[PDB]
């Protein structure tokens, strides 16, 4: 009955800053500050500093040197984190997170995404891994898409258009020294479909508004 | 600041069995009667969810098979019975002082027998090669523990600097992982060399593996 | 509303809370929440060198108020002591020499209840009486 | 330079009992997997068990689980194989080897000269 929502994911350069919103209801915002964590991706968490709603008092990390600001609209029970001066090793899913009485994280957003990064946005290109003599083992061969030089996370790989699910391996990006990442989904299928069977993946990247569908058959 | 070290970084239990996780604070977070430590659970995709407050006590809805324990800068985290469902990361966090830490993690992972991985290789795609890159990628399937290692071969000399890997999380079904290794070459480098081979360790193997095609069916 | 609650209008009947510390100079509190239950306790230690004079530990009662005295870290170079901020206050003036003045209000929508203005008399003391913040409830 | 040796290894009826050790020497072990293995005639080198370090796990293969337990005597630089409910299929040339890789990806660089356990009736009365 607790909810805490936040805004949406951001890219943004490097210098430049970002604010990140937190709608609170279920319960009196006036009784309890409100808290920010992040996380770089497969890191730990980092608490960066709360926000009493009361008075708009505020404590802060050290380590954030003042980049940090928070801020509350009661009216509308929200509360806002500013990160300023913005590096590319802020990138992070950004929380907020709400105490109970034993000072203890009880409530949590679902996470806002915050890439920095001198990159701009772009969509991939999508490339087959064709099934061979090479992927095949008993009566089952490996197939995939190479998901290649697109710009920020994330994507989503279907394949023909969702009907297939067993099987399926989606690795998790890599980012590559360009700047741009690159994922692979594969699946395995019975050898002897490969003659009657289409399988196409479908790839969707909303951060520029792309969908590349891909047939993946036999060289 | 106060410094929270978990132990182990990982670790596999078997699905009903005692699976017990350390942290560590660097400083008492004991003060006025209470120890300010609290433990999280977090999955992909989803926020930490709290488990445990002050030590030893049960947030409601949280299955009793969890528990806590500990004082001072000594405190466990207990699952007395292991489920499908235990499987995540697990921090704990202490609230004696600003700034609140963490530790960084623990993940438990569900045990199962060794399974050497099985290995597919795919040339890249006449589509990539017209536009100046050729990624070769290296797939080993549903092998167990998650350790391995993968080295690229190029005519038989051993490749270093141009390859990146990714491993997946363990399948809900069987337990297992799966790895990819992508070796980006230029086109004209692909075009130079004729046999591309990846070679594959894991403790289940007694000896690598090479997996590897010939430019051009053979 | 029965004890320990307030009702929403003048008259659902929600928790009384207590407010917590505005800030807390050259200390710390815990546990560090945005407001506190009845019955809860808020404890408070001093950076090194200061005196904590004042209730180390207050607890909150079921009219909003926290029990014991003001808790103050003092680091004791002052004509006048430190005369503290009382929790919901803030306190404008950071010297207590004599002549020095110090001056106080409710934040949030709590009501202010005693000196608004105090100053460092010559014998070491404080004007007046000391800054209270009642809940606008009780 | 790790020089291993196995030993323990006889003849068992059955369903019975054995336990096997690996010593090593030229090297502490303790920050090393230790992995037994196993070839019978005719066919090839089997995994069985391996004990990483003190606190990471034992992991097993399917065809021993639950009958074989591995477990190490760091201050003995040994590691054991007990062997329970032993099955004719069993019978093999067992063999310890160490990896050399700390981060356990299976760098089998030496393995001792191993040790025949035979599971046979024809010598128990
Ligand atoms: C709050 O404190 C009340 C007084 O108990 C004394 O102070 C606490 C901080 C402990 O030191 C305790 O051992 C002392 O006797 C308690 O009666 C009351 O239950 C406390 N409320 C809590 C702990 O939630
Ligand atoms: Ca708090
Ligand atoms: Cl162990």
């Amino acid at each position: 009955e607790v909810q805490l929502v936040q805004s949406g994911a951001e890219v943004k350069k490097p210098g430049a800053s970002v604010k990140v919103s937190c709608k609170a209801s279920g319960y009196t915002f006036t009784d309890y500050n409100m808290d920010w964590v992040r996380q770089a991706t497969g890191q730990g968490l980092e608490w960066i500093g709360d926000i009493n709603p009361n008075y708009e008092s505020t404590g802060y990390n050290q380590k954030f040197k003042g980049r940090a600001t928070m801020t509350v609209d009661k009216s509308i029970s929200t509360a806002y984190m500013e990160l300023s001066s913005l590096r590319s090793e802020d990138t992070a899913v950004y929380y907020c997170a709400r105490e109970d009485d034993h000072d203890a994280f009880a409530y949590w957003g679902q996470g806002t995404l915050v890439t920095v990064s001198s990159a701009s946005t772009k969509g991939p290109s999508v490339f087959p891994l064709a099934p061979s003599s090479k992927s095949t083992s008993g009566g089952t061969a490996a197939l995939g898409c190479l998901v290649k030089d697109y710009f920020p996370e994330p994507v989503t790989v279907s394949w023909n258009s969702g009907a297939l699910t067993s099987g399926v391996h989606t690795f998790p990006a890599v980012l590559q020294s360009s700047g741009l990442y690159s994922l692979s989904s594969v699946v395995t299928v019975p050898s002897s479909s490969l003659g009657t069977q289409t399988y196409i993946c479908n790839v969707n990247h909303k951060p520029s508004n792309t969908k590349v569908d891909k047939k993946v058959e036999p060289k | 600041d106060n410094v929270l070290t978990q132990s182990p970084d990982s670790l596999a239990v078997s699905l009903g069995e005692r699976a017990t996780i350390s942290c560590r604070a660097s400083k008492s977070v004991r003060t006025s009667g209470y120890n300010y430590m609290h433990w999280y659970q977090q999955k992909p995709g989803q926020p930490p969810k709290l488990l445990i407050y002050l030590a030893s006590n049960l947030k409601s809805g949280v299955p009793d098979r969890f528990s806590g324990s500990g004082s001072g800068t000594d405190f466990t985290l207990t699952i007395s019975s292991l489920q499908a469902e235990d499987a995540a990361t697990y921090y704990c966090q202490h609230s004696r002082e600003l700034p609140y830490t963490f530790g960084q993690g623990t993940k438990l992972e569900i045990k199962r027998t060794v399974a050497a991985p099985s290995v597919f290789i795919f040339p890249p795609s006449d589509e990539q090669l017209k536009s100046g890159t050729a990624s070769v990628v290296c797939l080993l399937n549903n092998f167990y523990p998650r350790e391995a290692k993968v080295q690229w071969k190029v005519d038989n000399a051993l490749q270093s600097g141009n390859s990146q890997e990714s491993v997946t999380e363990q399948d809900s079904k069987d337990s297992t992982y799966s790895l990819s290794s992508t070796l980006t070459l230029s086109k004209a480098d692909y075009e130079k060399h004729k046999v591309y081979a990846c070679e594959v360790t894991h403790q289940g193997l007694s000896s690598p593996v090479t997996k590897s095609f010939n430019r051009g069916e053979c | 509303c029965p004890q320990g609650l307030y009702p929403s209008p003048a008259s659902v009947c929600k928790p009384v809370r207590c407010p917590a510390p505005v800030s807390f100079e050259n200390g710390i509190y815990t546990p560090r929440l945005g407001s506190y239950p009845v019955g809860g306790n808020v404890s408070f230690e001093c950076e090194d060198g200061f005196i904590l004079r004042g209730s180390p530990v207050r607890q909150c009662r079921p009219n909003g108020m926290w029990d014991g005295e003001t808790a103050v870290c003092d680091n004791g170079a002052g004509h006048c002591p430190n005369p503290g901020i009382s929790l919901g206050a803030v306190r404008t003036g950071f010297r207590f020499g004599h002549g020095d003045k110090v001056r106080y209000r409710c934040s949030s929508n709590l009501v202010l209840t005693g000196s608004s203005e105090r100053e460092c008399q010559g014998n070491g003391v404080w004007s007046g009486t000391e800054p209270i913040c009642r809940q606008p409830y009780s | 330079q790790v020089q291993l040796q196995e030993s323990g290894g006889g003849l068992v009826q059955p369903g019975g009992s054995l336990r096997l050790s690996c010593a090593a020497s030229g090297r502490t072990i303790s920050r090393y997997a230790m992995s037994w293995f196993r070839q019978a005639p005719g066919k090839e080198r089997e995994f069985v068990a391996v004990a990483r370090r003190s606190g990471d796990g034992a992991f097993y293969a399917d065809s021993v689980q639950g009958r074989f337990t591995v477990s190490r005597d760091d201050a003995k630089n040994t590691v054991y194989l007990q062997m329970n409910s032993l099955k004719p299929e069993d019978t093999a040339v067992y063999y310890c080897a160490i990896d050399s890789d700390t981060f356990y990806s299976g760098s089998y660089d030496y393995w001792g000269q191993g040790t025949q356990v035979t599971v046979s009736s024809e010598h128990h009365h």
